[PDB]
């Protein structure tokens, strides 16, 4: 991929107590025109990792085809063996490595979320195979705008409950509302536990435009 | 980075300084710029470091292979065009390498001039480097063919010497190898900085 | 150029202007923009011409010959598969603006999109084409949920005639179908 | 059933590799003994005419500096397996500035002695025996065309191979000295040999820690003959 | 017999001949035992020698850190699919960056014999694995067979004369699970001392153990180390 | 249009003892002007007598740090034993080469003890010529603790100074004290310092503390 | 006979008997039967313990090609295997290339095609091995296919494989399957099971149904029979 036609934008990711939580909007601008203002960016990995993406989205559906596949292919065995989520963040980053390296890569940013083994996970892969592991990532303009938001709270106390964690998402999600080109006001949060994994819907922001009134 | 060589009635010398820099930075001053490849030959090491080290190596791994077969060791020709050919393959593709290869052989002393570009040539004397041509106006002054022994280690230690005096690439310690008929042996290396005290006076 | 394609409760409803163009210059004065596939399922393309009428006949070849031996008629989303395993494996290589739309027997109505890109993804109704930003914020202030078959070719018939009046590279005459499970009705519009 | 490699018997086997250990059985003999002072080594040279220059027949060739060889069997499939033994120890120094163990020669060796129908031929016809003295000390191998690898003490192939083994196995001892094992294992050759044991019937090759040179001897063997 | 020449010949009464041969070049090799608790798999095989002063021929050899595999037959096929078998253990720590789970390794190597004991041009692999290994489910021990039918099993002994190891086995089964490391060892070599003609030992010279445990890595013990597993044992009741 | 290399920062310093080798380098993940993690320790310990440093495009660090320790295992179950210091520097240099004409960008240094018990570090370029050497530091704030180590370990510019061998604890805190002036002119080192020690009894591991900003 | 070698020749009255040698060895494996209610297809394996060391659940026949189809697979075991990897891999590509799962109808032609190919050349024998195929659908209900070495490949509604293939359909075709529910088959396909041959032969065996229909979702997996145990307790009533 050289050009990306149809983007995405910034996702958000940060873990808690028990748990990752992660959420995305609903946007698939091209260029500058909201085409496509109806679509999941999230994709529920079989019982505890999950993914999200940002960057190209024909890239995407091609990864969530052939992740969809793998998935099927160890399940059919029956022999009592998963892909842990840090497995399909080796898998995922070798695959990206790859594709550089033939100078024709993916376009994407994807951040893999997982808890398993009562331990909670939360990795990142660049397009040019740059991975590492966080308490809290953010993609896009995300880790200029909403980066420093997940980082004082995580400074001044270094665990978070669930509660605290789904309501530090939707302020940042809120102040990347405010100043980012290509946002929207429609977005969904994933959330796995040892529950397995679940999707909430178009959620909504709250906006404040008092400042208009001021000259 | 500076190298000479030249032959004479008592075989060949071999000298070269120790300096390696990158861009206006200098990486190290002990780098050891003659490649010992055989106790029969000596190559240098002038343009590009990894290039200059590793074809030197795989041509000490060819005329191995060609001693055990032929129960005889190869003759100083034949491995300066061995190493011509296995570089020529690599033409354009953006080479850099501009050794020398000396020792002794059954036609005598042996003194072969290699490049990237491939010119395999033969001569007497030869100064490769950036600081080379600072090499050839000392060394082709005091140069005769029947020089002493003693006298030709002064003479290529001078050289050194002026050469990494006015080049800014240029430093570190003078190494000095002497190859004799029998096989080749390390004569001395000395610092710049002793040696600005013994020029001197 | 401007397609369009909405859905319906029946099936689905396709439109386009003619208008091929070369610079500056009308090659085609008018042009069958839509095209079939199978005996319910339509195509309207965007884009280079060389291009989408190469993938047009590979999709026919491909889908004609993969429902004969399932004896069964082929499914919408089957066909709005194809276009997207040639559109995203030769990205680079073609400008393409597919939106697929017909009938089935299983689902009904449905409207599929393949932009340049080679994503794919269902919507109501589908735009596309040069000329489609000009309509693009009267289509959905207009659009209203439920809609009868006549009130559909009344819709796309005001939403094509917007860019065609506008358009420098669109215009010409409206070419509409109505696909549904009855038969096809296609017919030839100026107004 | 035999007549070819891609077949089994009913009972096991192989009938054809079976076959190629039989060639074996016509070559001349050959005896090497691992000694912790080092590894000597001997061999019987079969000489038919005097207008035969005597040193193209080789019987101990030099692998690498601390490694030699000797063999029997056939001569054509010989050379094929000393032109590989040489590269092989010759790319693992190019890319690890150190030497290729006995063990670990043999290793490369046996991985195309096991390859004759393995391929997507014949088998080999020689037997091989490998000294060293590797950082382990001294070592001495023995293989065979079934690529079956495996560590003597005192080896003795080729023709002649039963009747040496057995007279073998009453001399050696762990606490021998190297010049002791040479004077022992020509007494078996000239106890199995036809001619009369002169200068020009045999040839040596030992090996020691300190002297990686020399896997030879020149006419120093005149002198071990009349010190029997 | 003109219908027991090549391995795509059937016969007329349905059974190929030329995969019932290879499973014969099993019996020519030694005996092995192995076995498992539920935190230790242990296999313990017997060397042969070949002359009274050549080295005994190795058995047991390391695979990966979780497994290892004991041999018998060909040693042409031996090291023909160890080399295939340490290939695929590396790439599973290459791509996925975890250790292969024991079960599916092994179905690769029934896909893997599968191929020469149909196509025309090639022989069976006469070669006797057994496998034991860890994946997140515990211990297991696995054989293998010429005919590529992987079986799963709790104790299992191949080679020559093994039918004596295996009637020590199904009366000793029971008692397999709750032992220690200790004497599920010698629980283990209690059983190839039956594979063996009577007036000979079980010595420390022609015997190899090895243990993978549920914290233990697999580890190959020879000639020095089996004196603290030869300890404390009964002579033969004879 | 797509460029498939970025810089990523690190610092990564090794001094060769008598009998000991010290590998240490920042946890420091930078992009740009952004910081992705403060906590990526460059160093692997490759055996128990060699540790190695990457520093670099992190993507082709993750890449050939995952090639050497397969290769490791392929030596080990073909030689019966475990690679040499030396061995390791001869390997790495081949590696680099063979993709001369698409080169990784990624700097190297290999300490650890040799096979008569002392200190040994091999330098690296990135496409695979190497030297051994006493002390070297590699990465982007390598111009910055060069010349103060050729003044403390090597003595060089000073007059009438004996020359005492490094012990074990005056080297500690020569590491300790270069890197915190280092983070104070850098702006790609901070946040952490993780340290190695290779000696005759195993690898130990020292993290101090850096400042944040 | 003297004609027989090879299965690329003809007999002199015009057939293969490579193909028709390798038809009964599959007549030799232990029998293996399906059968498919109204909302549903059940399968039932008898098998046999090997020795003692089975280790209860080895080696198993029922097999699972994809998400909605599984084998029931009966004669040489590793060819068997073989021959369910290419229809693992079959599934796989329909899914990448349609977008949607395989038919059943579908499935079972492009498997006997691949089964056909070596039935023809010399260089390749024919496999001993036939199975079966169940599925189910919301749009399509379930379907039970049957695949013998030479490639013919239809649909019934009930079979069986192995010795008793005559002895247990002589007792399948008096049930009413039409309108029986699955969840009462699991009970009627143990005692099919459990009436050919328990241990007169043999020693001893152990039964294994699986089980996929409107019940499971459209799921295909291996009963809950550790649950309840009613098969056993009801197959073995048929003492009397």
């Amino acid at each position: 991929t050289q050009n990306p036609m149809v983007t995405g934008t910034s996702v958000l990711g940060v873990k808690f107590e028990g748990g990752v939580v992660i959420a995305a909007d609903m946007l698939g601008s091209y260029g500058s025109l909201a085409r496509f203002r109806n679509i999941s960016r999230i994709m529920r990995v079989n019982n505890s990792t999950m993914l999200g993406a940002s960057g190209d989205y024909a890239d995407f559906q091609y990864l969530k085809q052939v992740l969809g596949q793998m998935v099927i292919d160890e399940e059919l065995l029956g022999d009592g063996h998963s892909y842990s989520p840090r497995a399909i963040h080796s898998w995922l980053t070798r695959a990206m490595y790859s594709r550089r390296s033939k100078m024709n890569p993916l376009w994407n940013t994807m951040v893999i979320g997982g808890y398993a083994d009562g331990e909670s996970f939360l990795g990142y892969v660049d397009m040019l195979g740059v991975a590492y592991e966080a308490p809290s990532l953010a993609t896009g303009y995300g880790a200029y705008l909403a980066q420093p938001l997940l980082r004082e709270v995580l400074e001044k106390q270094p665990v978070l409950s669930q509660t605290e964690a789904r309501d530090l998402v939707e302020r940042c999600m809120r102040v990347l509302y405010y100043r980012d080109a290509r946002s929207y006001n429609r977005f969904q949060i994933a959330t796995v536990t040892e529950k397995g994994v679940e999707i909430e819907g178009p959620l909504s922001t709250e906006t404040n435009w008092d400042i208009a009134h001021m000259i | 980075t500076t190298t000479l060589a030249f032959k004479f009635r008592h075989g060949v010398i071999v000298a070269a300084d120790s300096r390696a820099t990158a861009g206006a930075y200098i990486a190290s001053q002990t780098v050891k710029k003659v490649i010992e490849i055989n106790p029969y030959l000596l190559g240098t090491m002038a343009g590009g470091a990894a290039d200059c080290s590793f074809w030197e190596r795989l041509l000490a791994r060819q005329c191995r292979i060609y001693e055990l077969r032929n129960k005889e060791r190869i003759s100083v020709a034949a491995a300066s065009k061995l190493l011509a050919n296995m570089v020529y393959q690599y033409k354009g593709m953006g080479l850099s390498m501009g050794t020398m290869i000396c020792g002794w052989d059954k036609r005598g002393p042996g003194l072969y001039y290699v490049d990237s570009e491939g010119n395999r040539i033969s001569g007497a004397t030869f100064s490769v480097g950036s600081g080379s041509v600072y090499a050839y106006g000392v060394m082709d002054r005091g140069y005769s063919y029947d020089l002493e022994v003693e006298q030709a280690y002064d003479l290529a230690r001078r050289a050194i010497y002026q050469a990494t005096y006015r080049d800014a690439y240029s430093g570190g310690a003078v190494n000095l190898y002497h190859v004799r008929e029998d096989g080749w042996i390390r004569v001395s290396s000395d610092n710049v900085a002793d040696l600005h005290e013994k020029y001197s006076g | 150029t401007t397609i369009m394609a909405v859905q319906f409760d029946g099936g689905v409803v396709l439109g386009a202007d003619s208008r091929t163009t070369t610079g500056s210059y009308i090659a085609n004065r008018v042009t069958d923009k839509l095209t079939p596939i199978h005996d319910r399922i339509f195509c309207c393309r965007s884009g280079s011409a060389a291009d989408t009428q190469a993938v047009a006949d590979a999709v026919t070849y491909q889908l004609g010959f993969h429902s004969i031996e399932l004896n069964e008629p082929p499914l919408v989303h089957t066909a709005a598969s194809l276009f997207k395993e040639m559109c995203y494996r030769y990205r680079e290589d073609l400008m393409a603006g597919i939106i697929i739309a017909g009938w089935d027997p299983q689902e009904g109505g449905q409207v599929y999109s393949v932009p340049m890109g080679g994503m794919m993804v269902r919507q109501s109704f589908a735009i596309g084409g040069s000329g489609s930003s000009y309509i693009y914020g009267y289509v959905d202030a207009t659009y209203r949920e439920g809609m009868t078959k006549e009130e559909c070719l009344q819709f796309t018939a005001n939403a094509l005639a917007l860019a065609m009046e506008r358009d420098g590279s669109s215009g010409g005459v409206i070419r509409l179908a109505a696909i549904a499970e009855s038969g096809v009705e296609r017919q030839v519009l100026l107004g | 059933y035999d007549r070819g490699v891609n077949t089994f018997s009913p009972e096991g086997r192989l009938f054809q590799v079976e076959y190629a250990i039989e060639a074996i059985k016509l070559g001349s003999t050959a005896i090497g003994i691992q000694t912790s002072e080092g590894v000597c080594l001997a061999v019987e040279k079969r000489i038919t005419s005097p207008l035969m220059e005597p040193s193209s027949i080789e019987k101990i060739v030099e692998i690498d500096a601390h490694i030699g060889c000797a063999m029997s069997g056939l001569i054509a499939d010989a050379k094929t397996l000393i032109d590989k033994a040489r590269v092989e120890t010759q790319n693992h120094w190019f890319t690890y500035n150190e030497t290729m163990t006995v063990e670990s020669v043999t290793q490369a060796v046996s991985n195309l002695a096991l390859q004759f129908g393995e391929e997507d031929s014949r088998p080999f016809g020689v037997a091989l025996l490998f000294g060293g003295v590797d950082e382990k000390g001294p070592q001495l191998f023995h293989m065979d065309p079934s690529g079956t690898f495996v560590q003597c003490d005192a080896r003795a192939i080729g023709s002649a191979s039963e009747g040496a083994q057995s007279s073998l196995q009453e001399v050696y001892h762990k606490s021998m000295t190297l010049k002791e094992a040479i004077k022992s294992s020509l007494i078996i050759l000239k106890q199995v040999m036809e001619e009369k044991l002169n200068a020009t019937n045999i040839e040596l090759a030992t090996v020691q820690p300190g002297q990686n040179f020399h896997m030879f001897t020149k006419e120093e063997l005149e002198e071990v003959i009349k010190d029997i | 017999n003109q219908y027991d020449n090549d391995v795509t010949v059937w016969s007329p009464q349905g059974r190929i001949h030329q995969i019932e041969y290879a499973m014969e070049a099993v019996k020519q090799g030694s005996a092995t035992v192995g076995l498992k608790s539920k935190t230790h798999a242990v296999l313990v095989a017997l060397k042969r020698a070949q002359s009274e002063l050549a080295a005994h021929q190795k058995k047991i050899l390391h695979v990966d850190n979780h497994i290892g595999i004991s041999i018998a037959g060909l040693t042409a096929d031996a090291r023909l699919l160890c080399n295939f078998m340490r290939q695929e253990c590396l790439d599973s720590r290459f791509v996925f960056d975890r250790p292969l789970p024991v079960s599916r390794l092994v179905s690769l190597i029934g896909s893997k014999t599968q191929i020469p004991t149909q196509r025309y041009g090639r022989r069976p692999y006469g070669v006797g694995l057994l496998i034991a290994g860890y994946d997140d489910m515990g211990p297991h021990i696995f054989q293998t067979c010429p005919s590529a039918n992987y079986f799963d099993c709790r104790a299992m002994s191949i080679g020559a004369r093994s039918q004596s190891a295996r009637t020590y086995l199904e009366r000793h089964m029971s008692e397999f699970m709750e032992c220690n490391l200790n004497e599920l060892v010698k629980h283990g070599l209690r059983a190839l001392r039956e594979t063996l003609p009577a007036e000979q030992d079980l010595t420390t010279k022609n015997v190899s153990i090895g243990i993978v445990g549920k914290d233990l890595e697999f580890t190959i013990y020879d000639d020095d180390d089996v004196s603290p597993f030869l300890e404390g044992l009964e002579e033969r009741p004879q | 249009r797509f460029s498939p290399y970025v810089f990523n920062g690190g610092t990564i310093l090794a001094i060769a003892g008598e009998d000991f080798a010290i590998v240490a380098s920042d946890t420091r993940l930078s992009e740009g002007f952004s910081i992705h993690t403060r906590d990526s320790p460059k160093c692997y310990k490759l055996t128990d007598k060699t540790v190695i440093g990457c520093s670099g495009f992190h993507g082709d660090c993750l890449t050939l740090t995952k090639i050497i320790e397969a290769r490791l295992k392929m030596y080990k179950h073909s030689n019966n034993k475990a690679m040499t210091t030396g061995a390791i520097a001869a390997m790495l240099s081949t590696i680099l080469y063979s993709r001369r004409f698409f080169p990784y960008y990624v700097y190297n240094i290999i300490g650890g003890l040799d096979e008569e018990g002392k200190g040994a570090v091999y330098s690296f370029d990135p496409v695979g010529s190497y030297q051994r050497d006493s002390f070297k530091a590699g990465g982007s704030a390598s111009a910055m603790l060069q010349p103060l180590l050729d003044n403390q370990v090597g003595f060089k510019n000073m007059q009438n100074v004996e020359h005492v061998p490094l012990s074990l604890d005056r080297a500690m805190r020569l590491v300790k004290d270069v890197f915190i002036s280092a983070a104070e002119r850098d702006v790609y080192t901070g946040d952490a310092l993780r340290i190695c020690i290779v000696t005759k009894e195993g690898i130990r591991e020292e993290t101090v503390s850096l400042r944040k900003d | 006979t003297g004609y027989d070698l090879s299965a690329s020749t003809f007999s002199p009255d015009g057939r293969v008997f490579q193909v028709e040698y390798a038809m009964k060895a599959v007549e030799n494996s232990s029998t293996a039967i399906g059968i498919r209610c109204k909302d549903g297809v059940v399968f039932g394996v008898e098998k046999l313990v090997l020795s003692k060391l089975y280790e209860e659940g080895s080696n198993k026949r029922l097999f699972n090609v994809d998400r909605h189809v599984g084998m029931a697979v009966a004669g040489l075991l590793a060819d068997a295997r073989s021959l369910a990897d290419i229809a693992r891999e079959e599934a796989s590509n329909f899914r990448s290339n349609f977008g949607y799962n395989i038919p059943l109808k579908h499935l079972a032609d492009r498997v006997a095609m691949y089964v056909h190919a070596y039935t023809l050349y010399s260089a390749v024998r024919p496999f001993g091995c036939s199975f079966m195929l169940g599925s189910y659908s919301v749009n399509d209900g379930a379907q039970l296919y049957m695949i013998d070495p030479s490639g013919v490949s239809y649909g019934y509604w009930g079979c069986a494989i192995g010795k008793a293939r005559q002895a247990a359909k002589t007792e399948i075709e008096k049930l009413q399957m039409k309108e029986m529910t699955c969840r009462d088959i699991v009970k009627e396909v143990a005692k099919i099971i459990y009436i050919v041959h328990d241990e007169v032969k043999d020693k001893a065996f152990e039964l294994e149904l699986s089980w996929v229909g409107e019940l499971t979702n459209g799921r295909h997996e291996i009963v809950p029979k550790d649950i309840r145990e009613e098969a056993e307790k009801y197959a073995k009533e048929s003492l009397k």
